């Protein structure tokens, strides 16, 4: 069977190459961590508006302040 | 006497089938070739002006 991937590669040179792009990419998306940054990018992409909520009491966090740090740190990305 | 023309077996190993296998693939052949044997475009027309110009003859 260590013939058979050189007895068709020299015979039918077309759909040998097809398969070998059907592998190196179902696998790889599982491997490497540039993907995560990939869903952490696509859900912090603002388009309606974030709507304030009412104070009760508490107050956990997140005052009435937008540029004190109050919520979370996204802004990786403009250092990345 | 004889000559047997298009009579070759192939190579059949590990190396020479890339060089079969990238002619089929990234086409080496069919451009290095005939795209160069055509261009040769640079060369002088050999055209006769027939009513101005006129060939050679014979006595």
């Amino acid at each position: 069977v260590a013939a058979f991937l050189k007895n068709v590669w020299a015979k039918e040179p077309v759909l040998v190459a097809s398969f070998a792009i059907a592998g190196l990419a179902v696998i790889l998306p599982t491997l490497s961590p540039y993907t995560k940054y990939s869903l952490m990018i696509n859900r912090a992409t603002p388009y309606n508006y974030p709507v304030p909520l009412r104070d009760d009491g508490n107050m956990p966090d997140v005052p009435s302040h937008p540029q004190d740090p109050q919520g979370p740190s996204l802004e990786w990305l403009k250092r990345l | 006497t004889y000559k047997y023309v298009n009579l070759r077996e192939p190579s059949m190993d590990m190396k020479s089938v890339t060089d079969r296998a990238a002619q089929t693939l990234l086409w080496t052949e069919l451009i290095r070739g005939l795209g160069m044997t055509l261009s040769y475009l640079f060369r002088e027309p050999a055209t006769i002006n027939y009513p101005f110009e006129k060939g050679p003859l014979s006595p």
